[PDB]
């Protein structure tokens, strides 16, 4: 959150 | 010879692996939290690792005193397989630390390196 | 009397699929999966769904401000959350909240509470009845015992057992129904 | 905010101290052996730290789950202090570590650091 | 039979004078100020006299290098060494010597033989009972138990119980005279 | 060993  | 010994904590960036490896460290060892895992959320860690382990081996060992590691466990243990990290099994941390030590004055391979770190030598690990 | 219930994620709510993808559930699910009756006047609220290796500081500024902002409104309040990093997380609040008017409970499992012979029961039981004690500040509660949450450690990485108070007493422990003071 | 925590292990180097600081990092954690200190003999720790001590709070936890820290106990512990490094007490090694971040998130002046430190804000330390 | 004790240092040989110094004593003066009586057919070779948080990995080299001058001239070998490093040392040696033809018994002490009530002459009479043993391998008797080298942990910093077995069980506990198996 |  953020993965990416 | 030189391993650097790092605790995983909320937060913690890939910056400082990479510049560990720039240093001329030959071997890295993450002290996780529990049955293992590296942080993908919001972090570049996962990213970094999966980056690194190809170069040098990067170990992985619990700041949980007892049952050490493993990261078929969970899901994020079994991302940081896939990343290329070299799971402690039940090792101590000096026992961890020492053997990586031991088999770097020997090679530099990190996949014989790998092998090396999960075979049992002398009661250390249970394999 | 009123307790509010947030929940974070961890093992405790984890439910398994047919394939490699776990999911999971929310905290008012996962109490009454445990199977916890007693605990009517009881408001739920789900702030993450995450494993707690993902946790990060962030996350310690939006549990506080939940955590300040409810305080006042309940007589207690439980957070269920992974184990991996529960003791930072009780930690980080503890000091971001110096004077919690109230008893804040963090707890979780080893096993979800969906599997066959659940901790979770037993720690939510614990959490709970320490939740009415009236004793403020911070804490967490596992395997029966109720630890000052900045003196509380990981300890086992495969036991229901997993954590000890570090140098410093364990605030209760459960035998029988009561809660006996260490 | 960024607070690096590094385990000692024999031969460990400065190196890595110094390329922390030029990262940012704003606070270190050494996790010692036993009742602490920083290893002086065919070593720049010491010297490093010595250095750094005064940049950014640098502290000392121990690797031992029990009795925590007291850097008066034996001589490289008095040779840490003077070197300007601050004791955890006998803190969680959690508690150790959030509590410095909790600070960085207020001050940067170390000498305010090093007074919060080793004051018991919520019950985390015997101070 | 015949046992060599090596003197590495540590707390154990520690004596303080009328100011902040403080010296080693050899590993010989150790075991006589300690009362050790029952040592005849034991030498003696003082290798280092450092405390341990100062042990660098040429010290490793160098205990490994005289170990292996001895391992063939001796029944059992003591080492003893400051705590701190203890469980580094005895796990980096036992990785040097992987398959030494005696016990090899690592000890120490977290209160100097010279003072009042030290855990010494406990460490010792253990160490020595277990190099008698006929029982080959890397070891360290520390509080009355004999843990294997490469598993043992410094778990207290200020006790006399310092180190434990970690997920592996002890290999010997002193009962009365007796070292009882486990 | 050498200290300085
Ligand atoms: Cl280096
Ligand atoms: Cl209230
Ligand atoms: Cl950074
Ligand atoms: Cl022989």
């Amino acid at each position: 959150l953020v993965v990416n | 010879m030189a391993v650097l010994v790092i605790k995983l904590i909320p937060g913690l960036s890939g910056d400082i692996f990479r510049a560990a490896v720039e240093l001329g460290y030959r071997g890295i060892v993450i002290e996780g939290y529990g049955a293992g895992g590296i942080p993908y959320r919001g972090s570049d860690l996962l990213q970094t690792i999966e980056e690194l382990s190809k170069e040098i081996p990067i170990v992985m060992t619990t700041q949980a005193m007892y049952d050490g590691v493993d990261l078929t466990r969970y899901k994020v243990g079994r991302l940081a397989l896939r990343a290329g990290v070299i799971p402690a099994g039940d090792m101590t941390k000096e026992a961890t630390v020492t053997k990586l030590m031991w088999i770097l004055g020997h090679t530099n391979n990190v996949e014989e390196i790998k092998v090396l770190m999960r075979k049992n030598l002398v009661g250390e690990l249970r394999d | 009397m009123k307790i509010l219930l947030i929940g974070m994620g961890g093992t405790i709510a984890s439910v398994k699929g047919e394939n490699g993808y776990e999911a999971s559930l929310s905290v008012k699910e996962v109490l009454d999966i445990a199977g916890i009756k007693d605990c009517e006047d009881c408001d739920f609220l789900d702030l993450k769904n995450v494993d707690s290796t993902l946790i990060q500081p962030e996350d310690w500024v939006d549990l506080a401000e939940t955590l300040y902002k409810n305080v006042k409104k309940y007589d207690g309040i439980i957070v269920t959350h992974g184990t991996d990093t529960l003791a930072y997380t009780s930690s980080m609040i503890s000091f971001m909240l110096r004077n919690p008017p109230i008893p804040i409970v963090f707890t979780g499992s080893m096993i979800p509470a969906t599997e066959e012979n659940s901790d979770a029961p037993l720690n939510l039981q614990t959490a709970i009845k320490f939740a009415t004690s009236g004793i403020r500040g911070v804490y967490v509660a596992f395997n029966g015992k109720v630890m000052l949450g900045v003196r509380t450690s990981k300890v086992r990485t495969m036991s229901r057992d997993a954590f000890e108070s570090i140098n410093y007493p364990i605030i209760a422990e459960l035998r029988g129904e009561d809660l006996v003071v260490n």
